[PDB]
């Protein structure tokens, strides 16, 4: 979780305090779209392998990326 | 109404939405319309029944316009049924919108073969069957993104722009026998493609249309009718724009 | 025939040629045509004698397209004859074709003021008259040259191209009260150039007229700011 | 840098803003620039002094580009001074923006003669003087409203569109002797025309530029340079677009 | 010469003709050129022997433009050779010209998949590679036909026109990370058609190459989504 | 004043209570632009003759139209 915090926060100029596990990326952390896709792609660079569309389709908070990555580990 | 030397039109993907309106509009103008359907024919059949209860000539037909042989045999069947085919409207279109970094080539080919390739088969078979009578009007339904381009719309934009360029080429190939090809670039048109779309992203477009409203499918249909009619007898290879001012 | 929610149309430079037969076509569709002449009226009267012999409605008017006060006064007189004006066809056109090195600034201002400024006056008057009624259609006749250009027509091409661009701007301004502005670019209208037209024939004036008619019609309702190429394929 | 067979350029209205940048840019590329000024020559003179202290060739000149005789005599003077003129940039432009119902014809002619007519005189005299050397490049500075159109911009739009069409015609007239004419359609360019403008109406445009920024005058200048240079030796009558994506 | 903030360029189908000499020009401006061939390498090697004999930097690569995995693998290998990629020139092109009645669906899919889908792959890979660096330029070679159309080229024209429209869309998507996408439409490049070109000569490949170079350059910095007509006036 | 209230309020769908003499037309009565020009042109249809640009340039409230019309009467 801590590392996920840091990497997502780096990825889009946001303070680590912003990322609470139910902080939506666009409504809360304030992201466009491509940025989110790239965040996901960035999280597959920690080899969660192809967290598939079905989860890209289902992702919006940052607790949402703990899921699907501890799943695909 | 308008004024048509022709008798019958084939309109691909005309079961609902824009295509349904082009069919109604041409049916009401004295033309016998051949509504096309890919899958559920219940909707199409209902459209024909509506047109016939209004005292109009309509008939349903089922090919996949992306299938060459299917398209060819259905146009052959139409020629055998009515003694020839006069007008074509290449309306079949699909959209898969994704960002280019998430877009597989399957999602590119999907839109290319559905929206672009079917139009090619239609234009060629229209040449084939209208060559002999030396008369005909074809109208391809492109889009404003075929001209302007858009985000998440790489496949759709490619297909529509290819449609416009290829339609120009077909205008050259068929002009000598008075076979005219033209295109239509609708703006935001309030049919099924657009219903399920974010409301605050959709109100972002009403800002940029000077006419301050969503375009109706009937308004695209009547422009298609004018390009088919005998009025536009000196208009071939035009890319007439019907976006309410969203692009100029 | 076509629908026309409106009632009357004014057509500048409509005594002969294209202009005469936009009048002739629009009147055939049930609209009251206001045939504008600038010099003689024998021909403009002859046109409306042809018209009213056929049972259509026509009426002549004298005013220089180039003159702001004459045009403005006129539009006003038509509004109080017919209770308003519905459609306008900015058609008045003249050419003076020369190579650029053989062309002076007056050979250019003539074509600008006389092909372009007239249309500006017309469209602005259109905005003015048609605002209360929240309805109208304006169509400016332009050319293929206002699009691709031609050798020897540096003034004519400027006038038409500016007409098209201004016309788009008028479409912007007139959409706020439901007024459509559009343009028609005819190709070559009635013999070396025939080989260059794909349809392999000179376009007849009735085709340009029927294009203008579609644009004024309610079958162009979501069509504003477009430029309608009536060239038989000469330019694409 | 770039690569120019020519030696000198005349740039109308080059005292400040975009025109000042085209002048700097071409001066730094080895060309001797003829900065033009209508009224206060202090600003122009300062620009030349800057260019010369950088070790560049610059010189100021005062006509009203809307005056035929003034323009002709200044180009004649340039030919007499440098033994000929190689390149022209028709940059002189003014804007009067009002709604069409408040717009007098004086405000229409103002923009027509300033922005359109001066360009005509420049293109003709460029033909005249470059005919003999059979070599030359002219670039007219149109606008995006010359293409798209805009509200309150009827006079400006008319002038710019006329510029583009007339520039195409000049490309035809002068192509045979290798005199190339082209145009440039800048988007929102952060110079004096735009500074005094409503901030919440100005942030409405950053929304619609994909590049998310205001364009600099130097970026228009370098495109003008490329169209003048020997690189574009096969490009005549093009209307190159530099709006950062605001129009496509 | 011109500025180039970037470092290397990849040019698909660059063993001969236009492609070869975009490589030849871009390398002359200090950029590392990645010459792509598809069949023989004698000619591609000969090109980079000409290059490196002249003191420029060149390197060959084998991959089918039509193949997603081959192209993707490649771009990847160039990124880890040179530490990244800066510019792309989508150049690979083939024609099969026939009348429409004499043309089948395969004569069309060949030109689409082989002229258009390749460029889609390239531009999408461009988005992918150049995002972190927040910088890049892509240029797709299109044609005059992708604009006006031609008789007998219903497939080629479709492929080019779609390439241009897609390219505008890629420009939309790539502007969010400062990546420019643009298009170049050459006229006729090296004799009946000479009369139709105003400059009265066939364009040489070096002119198309220098246009691509300007587009990749930082002298095109606010230029994205444009379509650069290099036709000598053949179409305006 | 009363009549001016009524005519301006008719001209752009606004209740008579909205028009207080310092109610700006755009910030308050909510008007675009052309609508204001037309309002002015409408007020010259009560023959305030050519209330000139200099006052069109200076108009924004509805007390602003009492001025320049009692002036040009
Ligand atoms: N609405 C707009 O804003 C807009 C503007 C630009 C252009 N248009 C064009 O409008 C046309 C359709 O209008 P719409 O937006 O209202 O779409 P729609 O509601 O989805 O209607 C599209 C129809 O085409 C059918 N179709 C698709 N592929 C076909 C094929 N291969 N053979 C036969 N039929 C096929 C459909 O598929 P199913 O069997 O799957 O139902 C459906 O009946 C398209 O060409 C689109 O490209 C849309
Ligand atoms: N025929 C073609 O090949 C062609 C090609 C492209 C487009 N067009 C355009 O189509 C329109 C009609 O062309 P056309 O063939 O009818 O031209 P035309 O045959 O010469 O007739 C044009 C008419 O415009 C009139 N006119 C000019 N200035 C006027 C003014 N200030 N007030 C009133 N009338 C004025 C002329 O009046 P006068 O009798 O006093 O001269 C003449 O009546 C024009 O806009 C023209 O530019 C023509
Ligand atoms: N900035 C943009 O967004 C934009 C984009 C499209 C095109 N451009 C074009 O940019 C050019 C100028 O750039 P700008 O916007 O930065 O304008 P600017 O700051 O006003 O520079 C315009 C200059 O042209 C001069 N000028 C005007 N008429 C002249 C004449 N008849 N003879 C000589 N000089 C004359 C000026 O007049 P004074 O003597 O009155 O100073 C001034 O020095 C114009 O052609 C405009 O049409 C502007
Ligand atoms: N020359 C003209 O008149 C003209 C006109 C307008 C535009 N263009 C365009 O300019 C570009 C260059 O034209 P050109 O004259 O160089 O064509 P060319 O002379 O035939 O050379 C084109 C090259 O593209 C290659 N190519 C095709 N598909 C490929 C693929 N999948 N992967 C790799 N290479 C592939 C061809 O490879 P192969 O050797 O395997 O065939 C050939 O190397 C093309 O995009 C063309 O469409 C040409
Ligand atoms: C629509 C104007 C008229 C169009 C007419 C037309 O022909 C287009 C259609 O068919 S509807 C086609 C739908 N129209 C659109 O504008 C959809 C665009 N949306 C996207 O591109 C998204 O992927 C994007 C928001 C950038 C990223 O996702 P993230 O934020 O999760
Ligand atoms: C600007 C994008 C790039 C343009 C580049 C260009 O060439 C245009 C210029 O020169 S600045 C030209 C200034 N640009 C504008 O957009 C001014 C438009 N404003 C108007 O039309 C107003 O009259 C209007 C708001 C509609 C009515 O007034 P009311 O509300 O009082």
């Amino acid at each position: 979780f801590e590392d996920i915090q840091a990497v997502i926060a780096e990825q889009l100029n946001v303070d680590a305090a912003q990322v609470t596990p139910e902080a939506e990326f666009v409504k809360d952390l304030g992201a466009d779209s491509l940025d989110v896709v790239e965040l996901i792609m960035a999280l597959e660079e920690k080899f969660g392998i192809e967290i598939p569309d079905e989860q890209a389709e289902k992702i919006v908070n940052v607790g949402d990326v703990v899921k699907y990555i501890e799943d695909n580990k | 109404s308008m004024q048509f030397t022709g008798k019958n039109v084939l309109i691909t993907g005309a079961s609902k939405g824009i295509g349904a309106e082009i069919a109604r509009t041409l049916a009401s103008m004295g033309l016998k319309v051949w509504i096309n359907y890919r899958s559920n024919a219940e909707v199409a059949d209902a459209l024909k029944n509506e047109l016939e209860e209004k005292g109009y000539k309509a008939a349903v037909i089922k090919f996949d316009a992306a299938s060459e042989s299917d398209f060819v045999e259905a146009i052959q069947a139409i020629v055998q049924s009515d003694g020839g085919l006069s007008y074509l409207v290449n309306n079949a279109g699909v959209v898969r919108d994704k960002l280019a970094i998430k877009m597989k080539t399957e999602d590119f080919h999907h839109v290319i073969d559905n929206n672009l390739t079917s139009a090619f088969i239609g234009c060629r078979e229209a040449l084939k069957v209208m060559s002999k009578s030396r008369f005909g009007s074809v109208v391809n339904i492109a889009s404003i993104i075929g001209e302007r381009g858009n985000m998440g719309q790489t496949n759709y934009s490619a297909s529509k722009g290819g449609m416009i360029a290829m339609s120009k080429s077909f205008a050259y190939e068929g002009a000598l026998r008075n076979i005219r090809f033209n295109s239509v670039t609708p703006g935001f048109i309030e049919t099924d493609m657009n219903a399920n779309l974010k409301d605050e992203l959709k109100a972002d477009y009403v800002k940029n249309i000077p006419l301050n409203r969503l375009g109706a499918a009937k308004e695209v249909a009547e422009a298609v009718a004018f390009l088919l009619s005998d009025h536009s007898s000196y208009i071939t290879g035009e890319t007439l724009k019907v976006n309410g001012g969203l692009y100029m």
